[PDB]
This record gives structure tokens, C-alpha cells and sequence, in this order.
């Protein structure tokens, strides 16, 4: 019985570290891409727009697509619940990336204590992720997003624009987190046993 | 509860750690190349492929 | 072009999908006693 424990144990944590790898992986995608909302067919003018940089159409019939924005320069981005959303994805970012730094502690430090490092670091990523989330459209009262979309966007109100694949994957993401964040904790007790 | 253990008993892990010290630098001989490994990756990616 | 995300937002729920029907299988794993 206890051969059988412990190989699922290990298996099982092998697994939980590479979906922590998979979701550092769609943190940094859903940060770095601008696909968070984006044009529909009834919006006055084309584009797409993130956390921080934006992409907006000239407007004659073709992209000319001028770009603008950048987490380093906080100057450009568009409001400050866009600044307070960017920050909070970036230390959600920061977070997951030190716990699959924290990996490394597996050879010297117990078994439990890691997971459960771990599981509080990653609750607090997903903690993190969720304030960007909620934070985020707060700052469609902006005048480039109300320009883009139109006067009837407004805040925590999409309008005439639509969510893209970016926002739903961070949503994915604050769901893998809260999910990983358990197993932690759970396996975490487990080796304890 | 889930595993019977209250609160403390589940989450915290307040019940050793401090007195691991002595290994401070037998953490980073390992912990600090892992983390300047993962920046470099993190950084090279988003600038040259992501954007 | 085709300015709908209607294709993106539905590949993006397969992949969400597919990660935490793996992340509950996992649970299935550990909380089986
Ligand atoms: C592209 C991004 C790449 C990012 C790079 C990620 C890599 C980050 C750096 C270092 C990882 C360090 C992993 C070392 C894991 C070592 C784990 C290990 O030592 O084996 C046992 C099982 O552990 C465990 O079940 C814990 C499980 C550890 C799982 C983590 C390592 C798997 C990495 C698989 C790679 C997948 C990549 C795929 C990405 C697409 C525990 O030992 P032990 O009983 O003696 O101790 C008891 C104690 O009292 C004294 O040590
Ligand atoms: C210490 C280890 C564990 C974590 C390191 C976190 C690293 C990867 C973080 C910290 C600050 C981050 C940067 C902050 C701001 C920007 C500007 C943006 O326009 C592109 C991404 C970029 C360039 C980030 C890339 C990733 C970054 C360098
Ligand atoms: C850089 C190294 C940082 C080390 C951080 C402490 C790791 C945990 C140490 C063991 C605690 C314990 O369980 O006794
Ligand atoms: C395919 C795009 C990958 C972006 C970088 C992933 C880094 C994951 C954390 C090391
Ligand atoms: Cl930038």
C-alpha cells in the first residue's frame, strides 16, 4: 500500500509542477498580449487593446494600425485602474514565477513545507489575478477606449466592443490558480500523511 | 473538514520554520541561478517573440 | 475582414477547458483514498 502512496504522491506532484509551468506560461501570454477586448462589426473604429499598450485604426478602410503603450512607461497607459490592473498581473506574474523558482527547495527543505510555500504563493497569485480582472474594466471610462468603442462603453460596461481570447484565458487563469492553489495545500498535508 | 485540520493545521506550515539557516548558501547555490534562468527566459521571450 | 472573435474566445474555452479537467482529475487522484 504505502509503495502505491508514494508513487502517486510523486506522480501527481510531477503533474502539479507542470501545470504550474502551464499556467506561468498563460500569465506571461495574457500580460505581454493586448487582445483583453477588442473591435466588433458595430464599433465606429478598429483595434484591440490590453492591460497597458493599445492598438487603434486610422480609420479609411484598411489597419494602419498605430500602437501605443508600456508597462515601463506608466505615463501612456490609458487610466489608473489600467496602471492598478497591469500592476496586480504583474506581481501575479512575479508570484508564480517564484514558486517555479522555489522548486528548487525540493532537494534540501521538507517535502510539506514547499507545498505548502507553494500553495500560498500561488493563492495569492490567484488572489492577485482576480483584483486585475475586477480592476481592469473599471478604466473602460477612459477616453482612447471610449473613442474606440463609443459613448456607450462605460465603466464595467463592454458596450459595442468584445471580450477576446486574452481576457477569458486570464479568467482560465484565476480559475487554474485557486485550483492549483488546493492541490497544493492538498498535497502538501498528504506528505505528511 | 477536508483532512480534519483546522485552519493553521491545513494552510500555515507554522510548525517548524528560523533554524534552517546554516544552509542559507546551500539554497542559493541553486535558488538564485534558477531564478536569474527563468528572468532571462521570461525577458528574451516577451521581447523578441511575444513582443 | 472578418472582424469576429467568436472562433478565438471558443478555441480558448477548449484549451481552459481541457487544463482543469485535467486539474479536477487530479483532485479525483488524491482525494480517492
Ligand atoms: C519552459 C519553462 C521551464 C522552467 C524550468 C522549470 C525548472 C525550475 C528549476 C528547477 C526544478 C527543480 C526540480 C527538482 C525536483 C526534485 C524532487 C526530488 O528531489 O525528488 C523527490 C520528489 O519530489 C517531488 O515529488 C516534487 C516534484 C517536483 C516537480 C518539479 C520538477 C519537474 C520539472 C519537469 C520539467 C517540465 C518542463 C515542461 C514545461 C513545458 C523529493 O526528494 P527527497 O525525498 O529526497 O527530499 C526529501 C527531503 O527530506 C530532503 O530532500
Ligand atoms: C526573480 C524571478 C523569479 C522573477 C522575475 C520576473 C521578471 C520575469 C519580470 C519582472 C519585471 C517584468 C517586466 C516589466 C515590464 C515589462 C514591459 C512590457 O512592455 C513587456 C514586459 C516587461 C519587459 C516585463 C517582463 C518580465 C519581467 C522582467
Ligand atoms: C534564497 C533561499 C531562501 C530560503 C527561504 C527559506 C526556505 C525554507 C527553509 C526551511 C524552513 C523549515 O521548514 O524549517
Ligand atoms: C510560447 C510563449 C511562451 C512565453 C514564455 C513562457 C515563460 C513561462 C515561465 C518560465
Ligand atoms: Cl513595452
Amino acid at each position: 500500500y504505502h509503495e502505491h502512496y508514494m508513487r502517486n504522491s510523486r506522480a501527481i506532484g510531477v503533474l502539479w509542477a507542470i501545470f504550474t509551468i502551464c499556467f506561468a506560461i498563460i500569465n506571461v501570454v495574457v500580460f505581454i498580449q493586448p487582445y483583453w477586448v477588442g473591435d466588433s462589426v458595430s464599433t465606429p473604429k478598429p483595434g484591440y487593446f490590453g492591460l497597458f499598450h493599445y492598438c487603434v485604426g486610422s480609420g479609411l478602410a484598411g489597419r494602419e494600425l498605430t500602437c501605443r503603450g508600456s508597462f515601463t512607461d506608466f505615463s501612456t497607459i490609458p487610466s489608473s485602474a489600467f496602471k492598478a490592473a497591469a500592476f496586480f498581473v504583474l506581481l501575479s506574474m512575479v508570484l508564480i514565477l517564484g514558486c517555479i523558482t522555489c522548486f528548487s527547495l525540493f532537494f534540501f527543505c521538507n517535502t510539506a513545507t514547499v507545498y505548502k510555500i507553494c500553495a500560498w504563493m500561488q493563492l495569492l497569485a490567484a488572489l492577485c489575478l482576480v483584483l486585475g480582472c475586477m480592476i481592469f474594466p473599471d478604466g473602460w471610462d477612459a477616453e482612447t477606449i471610449r473613442d474606440m468603442c463609443g459613448a456607450k462603453t462605460g465603466k464595467y460596461s463592454l458596450g459595442d466592443c468584445s471580450v477576446r481570447w486574452a481576457y477569458i484565458l486570464a479568467i482560465i487563469g484565476i480559475l487554474n490558480a485557486l485550483i492549483l492553489s488546493f492541490l497544493a495545500f492538498v498535497l502538501g498535508n498528504r506528505q505528511t500523511d | 473538514c477536508l483532512d480534519g485540520k483546522d485552519c493553521a493545521s491545513f494552510f500555515c506550515c507554522f510548525e517548524d520554520c528560523h533554524i534552517r539557516i546554516a544552509k542559507m548558501d546551500s539554497y542559493a547555490r541553486i535558488f538564485f541561478p534558477t531564478a536569474f534562468c527563468l528572468f532571462n527566459l521570461v525577458y528574451w521571450v516577451s521581447y523578441l517573440y511575444l513582443g | 475582414d472578418s472582424r469576429d472573435y467568436s472562433t478565438e474566445l471558443s478555441v480558448t474555452v477548449a484549451v481552459g477547458a481541457s487544463l482543469l479537467f485535467l486539474n479536477i482529475l487530479a483532485f479525483a487522484a488524491l482525494y480517492y483514498k
